[PDB]
């Protein structure tokens, strides 16, 4: 999930758009 | 834009910045 | 607990403190 | 809703619990 | 409400949220 | 103290009320 | 240092930066 | 007091030192 | 991305999120 | 400039990219 | 004022507090 | 640089003044 993609691994602001409503 | 480690409250701050008015879901048990 | 006056990212911070790693939905309007 | 109430007037931490998973 | 790790500035932010107008003391040498 | 209860160990918002003035 | 305009949780953040792990008292009124 | 001065007008970091342990 | 309304330290937070460990310059006026 | 625009009106994350190294 | 560990967004927050109107540079690749 | 002085090692607010513009 988000923790694995962005906290454990790294991610850009583009990848954060995936979790917008 | 860069790839960095965003964790906890910093990650939800980043979500607010990117999504804002649209809203978002923070579901770390997924 | 005291009553809360929270705007923008400060509300998102409060949501993280209350919900934690259970997670939460940030659901504003238009 | 909740997002607007917390900012325009006031809200409680118990109201914020409603939006957790 | 959940049990989580609150450290440093995040812990004092949590104190402000919970206590607010009442005030608080952050005394980590205790 | 507070660091041991909330930072090293974990604690809820109820436990944080203990350190209000 | 520049003069500070700090409200709500931003003051608490500044207190943590100034005092650190010495600790501090946040003492507002009514 | 200090809390209100910092928000209504301005304060310095030297004034904030007074409230440390 | 949504448009941003950012004042004071919130802009600095956004700059860190966008630039990360590349770094950035915070350049206001007078 | 950018600092004042983001606060007085609005700015985009793409405008903020200009100030990275 | 104390010596403490300031990292990431907390370090840029500390820079904003100290420098404010003057501005600052955060260049961690130096 | 700043990361070495303030994040890896420790530093005061006086040392942070060095990175003001
Ligand atoms: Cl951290
Ligand atoms: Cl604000
Ligand atoms: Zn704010
Ligand atoms: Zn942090």
């Amino acid at each position: 999930g988000i923790v694995e993609q962005c906290c454990t691994s790294i991610c850009s602001l583009y990848q954060l758009e995936n979790y917008c409503n | 834009f860069v790839n960095q480690h965003l964790c906890g409250s910093h990650l939800v701050e980043a979500l607010y910045l990117v999504c804002g008015e649209r809203g978002f879901f923070y579901t770390p048990k997924t």
